């Protein structure tokens, strides 16, 4: 979004991960790998579920006939029962039009906040002889393979599985 | 080496609304809206419904069962959902109404709206000793009754005056009568009839006047003699005369006032009704069950939360009428397949 | 060594609803809801309350004053908020009325409905020089005067007919009268008697026909002569009659037109009123002040921006209802304690 | 939150910052130590202080009765005015409904992004020396026990008083 | 050496509404309101605008077009969008009316509310077959031609009675008569005139009673004889006597009936209409176009999406009413020159 | 905003970025030089005029005169009515100043992101040797003057101009 744009992040999609929406490349002799992590898909998957809970609880009276206004006798007071219906139901419906608004452009901009939270648990376990970019992307000493950044996606890898230093727990 | 932060690039064919993005391609959507069918009416859910006046009076109209018409007289319970299926209720015999003279033909309408109904708990107004003669509370054919014989509306007494002569304008008072804090509705009429009929069964046959008081609301009728309409929604020929027929709203604690003179159809039975039914228009042959009884799509049960269509009355646990389709986005905004990195 | 940005863990009693998160525990909470308790009514902080139409024109009702009662005729102020304390008023005394024949009991409730009212600036309508014969203004004890004598409704003229004789409808055109762009609340009636005291007073004994059109509202109404009501709402015994009363609506420089007979009273001292003054349903011992007038809770000052509890009118500077009870997190999204590092 | 669980911050709790919600812990042979940073806490007790105000200002008509109609000559246009009443009523409380939820829902999300600060505000005051893992946490090259701790907390450290570098106003 | 990253700081007059951070001032805004002025009314863009009734039928009122007074009959179109400029609107001469008796004024003002309107496809009721004796259909001056004569409304027919003779209440059934689901606006009357007249023109001399039914609907009226209202809104001195005129709203399917006596101005040529029209309060010479048409501010063309002033009724591409001037930021928060650095 | 005070950013107006709303600014010998990315501006400009455009879209029944209800007959329906009127204009303007609100809010809290975005494109092109403080701020092995600056909000620097290192594409 705004942010990947004036941050230079690639406004690149990955065909390829077919799994989760956001995760992880990998670019080197091997070419380029690509990977997807299993926990912001669901973590985003279920911050979606939830909204659509809530979008759903809004009660709104019936709408209903007048008891005591008769469809031949009292037409000037129905039709104002008509104009009351019509009302309701726009008010209503606008209302509702602006909460899920609210709702989408909030589901869609958090995509950038993913990719920075996924950035942060990639910078702990690169370990200190990586290098920050700015990109959302690390220099790192040693490569990294299909093998080497599916360990990445599972949180599995151990900078020192290539001996290089680690931040332990 | 290079190990990077990234988003899918997918099939995104449905498009979402933003503030800030304007309009945006999106991986998936969960729709919230719905279009849904014309489908019939049925029972809704948690409360319950009504649509026919009475079950086991059967065969009649609600008019009939309003007008208190002799086989016509079922013990009618409540709902709390009620179903409006005639706009314009018709008669189904008896004595010959001129409907559309009064706001009568609604009368089953307006009952409807509530919620616990009654024929009666006596009858108001002592028929003899009414102001005007003594009178011989009428009978007809044309209204059969459990046994054959002569009919008129347990509603309303046909005060038909021994010692016949003109009148003028004579005042009964019709009481409040219910139990509760009902209301009541109290009918009556006036039967008329062709010159030498109207002599010989009251003595005068001039157009005759009506007048009635009820919560500040006066109504003044005039009789016809001759050329009665084409009859129609009878049965069989009493067709010298005609009858016109109204009610009259009677709020808690509160007094009616008749003012009248010769072909008085004095009020009689009369309805105790309380509480509030939920009314809405439909058609009634009323099929099993649904969750939200819709005045167009009729019986439909909620499965998304918002529904396009038409608007319209609905009752019970509906889904809320919306402007447009509406989606919630189920994943990323679309992004191109990149090459465009080096 | 390790030096980490950390949130506390706490006492998380309060549940708060989020969007995205579902319903989350927190650890404090700023309510923005109540639930008021029922209290008496008080004045309208910045605007200025009724409820009695008349203070110094005490002991009546407000249907006395109203009617233009002999001492309840107090040179009466403005308010622009209104207390509805009797939802059907009474009358205290005078000629007896039949009260339910008409709407002539919303009358006060009616006027209350405007900000500025007045007794009269003349009467309309000449008295003795109506249409009919030359009148005498009747006046009746049971309707006392500042010095005892024989009172009437300064409201409306008891045109009691010298030269008794049967009359054909008579027209009266009842003309606007009223300064500004108020309103005029015309008054008028007619009264009965026996059979034998309306030969009497007036040459004729038998129901007497009366229609009224003011603003294309038609009303008609045809005299009672025997029989009266066992009497309620009046003083002593000039019991052989009653008065029936009504009121006409004169929108700005509209004409209203009264046909009548014998029995007339006719119009008099007539309303002029303008203004909106906001009007609620409540009880009248008004103590103090309050911030906003509930209907149900009654006098209550706000505290909070929204309520729970029964919706009802209120007017003032009232908190908003909301169907839930509020709250607004002052805190931190609960957190359980935290040994589960290394 | 979403943030938290995917850039792996711990979702912990540390009952014992008595005073603040957010502040900074310290871990090390000395066990661990706790703070409550005095200003990200008294800026998010602003912020809510603020909302509150915000939607105490909606102003909405009073809604009183019908001037010219009458309690026993009116009820069907009574009625529809009760109608009317009951649907303001509920149309304007599920908007209020809807203010209050995305202030809660904004209240409640913006800790992640005082942790992220707060962060920031330690990467300063700890120096050049210091090594950022990605989890809100750093790797120190000196002891940081309850003194030290607390005079992070209070933005009076120096990096220094324990011979390193420091970043200089 | 440091590189930093900063924001401006400007001029920022404009302040900005913001839940969390209270009232901010920002560098730029831009404005979503306006207070638009009063200006003329104008032709609705996508819609069809009315005014008057007709065009063609031209020197005439509204009502007179409505009364189907002899010159003013023009075959009258559609629209979609109708100003409602006179709300008490009068007539231009023929027989001199007593207007304030009833609810006829606003007739046009009702027809305005449809779209298609149209004189009639017949006349209902057979002027000389009709009950009471045969008639000759009235017709006088002080209602010129087109070729000049004496005219009565084609609206309605002058029964006057060959046989002059008193009568009892007679009953006319008016009944539906339209084409489609069109409403039917029966119209009708009854002449009154000084005492030696009546008995001249019809055989009685005494007020003379009407009333009608439709819809539920009753209405009763009693002429004056005597000493008439100083005429107005007419033409020429057939001063003796006047005209009350009425109107009688048929919907589709449904029948009327008067009961009436002498003097009898019984209906002829019939309303049919149907659609519904967008109608408004406005002022009509229409100048122009515009795109949304608002009672007060008039024609106005739509600038922003929101507008600030008096609330009114409004139709067209409007923008909406909103309590408050709204701006949308367009900048950044103020912050003060920075040299509080080091 | 409440990001900028607790992790210490400057709440500082730097008057002389005539053009865009947010850039950099650079210090040293030559004093302090100021920069403004146009990009970052752009961008900040676009998402407003979007906005605007949302807001705009709102589409309200029209609210007009009864039909069968007669200016002198029906008086008492006709003050329903303009109750209802009122009460309809009353309910959609206190909406729309809450969609408008909430719009305020969100561009005006944006600006922090565009500082932190801006900041990350800053981080890649400075290189390895830099040292990000948490400030929003880096220290360099290097002089910035205004034609250094310039370059930085352009785009076009190169750390290797000053025989530095870099990351490349
Ligand atoms: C009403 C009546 O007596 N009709 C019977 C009769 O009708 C014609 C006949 O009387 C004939 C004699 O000269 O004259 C016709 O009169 C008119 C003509 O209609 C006009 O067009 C013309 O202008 O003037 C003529 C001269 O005046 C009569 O039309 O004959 C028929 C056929 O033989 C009989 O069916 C009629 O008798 C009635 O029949 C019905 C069933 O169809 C009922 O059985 C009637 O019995 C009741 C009833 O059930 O309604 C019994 C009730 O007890 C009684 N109620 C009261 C209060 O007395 C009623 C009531 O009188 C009538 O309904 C009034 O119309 O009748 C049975 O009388
Ligand atoms: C009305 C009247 O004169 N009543 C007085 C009287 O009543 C009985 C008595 O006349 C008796 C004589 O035969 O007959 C009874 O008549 C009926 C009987 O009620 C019926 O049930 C039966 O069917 O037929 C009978 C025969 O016709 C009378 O009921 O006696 C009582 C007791 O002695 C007196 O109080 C009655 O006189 C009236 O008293 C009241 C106070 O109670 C007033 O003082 C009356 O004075 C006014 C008044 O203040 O209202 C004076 C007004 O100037 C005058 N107005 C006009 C316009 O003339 C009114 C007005 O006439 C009456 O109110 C009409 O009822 O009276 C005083 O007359
Ligand atoms: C109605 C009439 O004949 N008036 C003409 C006449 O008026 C005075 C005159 O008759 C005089 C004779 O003694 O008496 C006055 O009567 C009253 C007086 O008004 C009262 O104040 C007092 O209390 O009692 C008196 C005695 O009863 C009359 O006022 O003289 C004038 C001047 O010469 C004539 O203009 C009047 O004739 C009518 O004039 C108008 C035009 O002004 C028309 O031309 C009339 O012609 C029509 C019409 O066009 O309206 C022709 C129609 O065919 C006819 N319709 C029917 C159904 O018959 C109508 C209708 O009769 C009248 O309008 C009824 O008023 O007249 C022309 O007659
Ligand atoms: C994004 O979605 C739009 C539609 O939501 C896609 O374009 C549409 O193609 C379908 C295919 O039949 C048509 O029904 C629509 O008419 C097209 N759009 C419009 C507005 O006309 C579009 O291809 C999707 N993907 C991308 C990458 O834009
Ligand atoms: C009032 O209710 C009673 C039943 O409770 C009705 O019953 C009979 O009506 C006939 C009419 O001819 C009378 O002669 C009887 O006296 C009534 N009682 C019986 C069955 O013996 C009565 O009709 C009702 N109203 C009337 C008309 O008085
Ligand atoms: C809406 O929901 C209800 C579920 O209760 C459906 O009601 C059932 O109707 C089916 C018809 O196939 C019957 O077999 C069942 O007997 C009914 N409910 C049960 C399980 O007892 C209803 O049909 C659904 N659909 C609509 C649109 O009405
Ligand atoms: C979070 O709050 C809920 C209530 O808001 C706490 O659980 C409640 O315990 C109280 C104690 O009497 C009960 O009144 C409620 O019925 C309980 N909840 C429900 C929904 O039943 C809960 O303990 C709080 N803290 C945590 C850590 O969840
Ligand atoms: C009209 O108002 C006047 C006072 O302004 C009323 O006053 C007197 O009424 C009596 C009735 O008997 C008349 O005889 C007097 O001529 C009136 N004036 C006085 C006091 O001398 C009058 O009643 C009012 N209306 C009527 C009935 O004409
Ligand atoms: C609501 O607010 C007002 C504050 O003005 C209260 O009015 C005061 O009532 C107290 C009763 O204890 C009196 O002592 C004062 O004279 C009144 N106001 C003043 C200070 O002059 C009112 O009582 C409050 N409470 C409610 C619910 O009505
Ligand atoms: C921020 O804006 C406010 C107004 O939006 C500025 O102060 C206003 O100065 C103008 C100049 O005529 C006055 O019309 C207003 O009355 C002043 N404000 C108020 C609320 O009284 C203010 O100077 C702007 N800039 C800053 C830095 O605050
Ligand atoms: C009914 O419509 C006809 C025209 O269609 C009207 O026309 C004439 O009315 C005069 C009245 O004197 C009659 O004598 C004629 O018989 C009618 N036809 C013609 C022109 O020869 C008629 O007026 C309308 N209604 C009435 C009054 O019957
Ligand atoms: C509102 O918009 C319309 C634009 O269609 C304006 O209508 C034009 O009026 C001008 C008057 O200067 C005429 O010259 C044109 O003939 C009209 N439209 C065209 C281009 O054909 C209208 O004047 C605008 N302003 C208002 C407030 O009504
Ligand atoms: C049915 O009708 C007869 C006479 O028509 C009547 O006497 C009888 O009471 C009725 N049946 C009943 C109630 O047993
Ligand atoms: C009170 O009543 C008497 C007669 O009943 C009347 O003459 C007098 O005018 C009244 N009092 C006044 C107005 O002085
Ligand atoms: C105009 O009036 C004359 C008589 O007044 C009438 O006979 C004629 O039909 C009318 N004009 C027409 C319709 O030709
Ligand atoms: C910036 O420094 C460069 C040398 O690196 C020089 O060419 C240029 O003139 C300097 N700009 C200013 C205005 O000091």
């Amino acid at each position: 979004g705004f942010f990947g744009a004036i941050a230079g992040f690639l406004e690149g999609g990955w065909e390829g991960m077919i799994a989760g929406w956001h995760g992880y490349t990998s670019h080197g002799a091997h070419g380029v790998a690509v990977a997807a992590d299993l926990k912001s898909t669901q973590e985003a998957i279920n911050k979606i579920t939830k909204n659509l809970n809530s979008l759903s609880e809004l009660e709104v009276k019936n709408l209903q006939r007048l008891s005591g206004a008769m469809d031949e006798l009292h037409n000037e007071i129905l039709e104002l029962d008509e104009k009351v219906d019509d009302l309701r139901a726009d008010t209503i419906s606008s209302q509702i039009e602006l909460a899920v608004l609210l709702s989408n452009e909030g589901i869609i901009n958090s995509e950038d906040e993913h990719l920075l939270a996924l950035e942060r648990k990639l910078k702990k376990m690169l370990g200190p002889s990586a290098v920050d970019i700015g990109n959302g992307c690390f220099e790192t000493k040693h490569k990294c393979n299909q093998t080497c950044l599916d360990r990445i996606a599972a949180g599995t890898f151990n900078a020192g599985e290539f001996s290089l230093p680690t931040f332990d727990s | 080496d290079r190990i990077c932060t990234g988003i899918t690039s997918s099939n995104s064919p449905h498009v979402v609304k933003t503030a800030t993005q304007g309009e945006v391609n999106v991986t998936g959507v969960i729709p919230l809206t719905t279009t849904p069918t014309k489908s019939h009416f049925a029972n809704l859910k948690g409360t319950q419904t009504r649509g026919k006046l009475c079950p086991n009076c059967l065969n009649c109209t609600d008019l009939d069962v309003a007008l208190g018409r002799p086989k016509c007289m079922g013990t009618i319970p409540s709902a709390k959902a009620s179903i409006l299926h005639e706009v314009k209720p018709v008669t189904s015999g008896c004595f010959p109404i001129m409907h559309d003279r009064t706001k009568i033909r609604q009368l089953p309408n307006l009952l409807r709206g509530y919620e616990n109904i009654r024929l009666s708990a006596r009858n108001v107004t002592n028929a003899e000793t009414a102001p005007g003669g003594p009178y011989i509370v009428g009978t007809s054919g044309s209204c059969p009754n459990v046994t054959n014989g002569n009919g008129f509306f347990a509603t309303m007494a046909w005060a038909v005056p021994k010692n016949k002569t003109a009148t003028n304008p004579l005042t009964v008072e019709v009481p409040y009568i219910c139990t509760k804090g009902e209301d009541q509705i109290t009918v009556w009429g006036f039967h008329s009839d062709d010159e030498t009929q109207m002599v010989k069964l009251y003595g005068d046959s001039k157009p005759q006047k009506f007048t009635s008081s009820a919560n500040g609301v006066t109504t003044h009728y005039v009789s016809q003699i001759g050329g009665f309409p084409n009859q129609a929604e009878d049965e069989g020929l009493p067709q010298s005369g005609r009858i016109v027929v109204d009610y009259m709203v009677q709020k808690p604690g509160k007094t009616g006032t008749i003012a009248y003179q010769r072909g008085v159809l004095l009020p009689q039975k009369v309805w105790c009704a309380s509480g509030r039914s939920k009314v809405i228009k439909g058609s009634l042959p009323l099929i099993g069950e649904a969750d939200c009884l819709h005045e167009k799509y009729g019986g439909l049960n909620k499965s998304k939360p918002y529904y396009t269509g038409e608007h319209a009355k609905a009752i019970g646990n509906c889904p809320i009428w919306v402007k447009t389709p509406l989606k919630l986005a189920n994943g990323t905004k679309y992004r191109p397949p990149a090459k465009l990195l080096k």
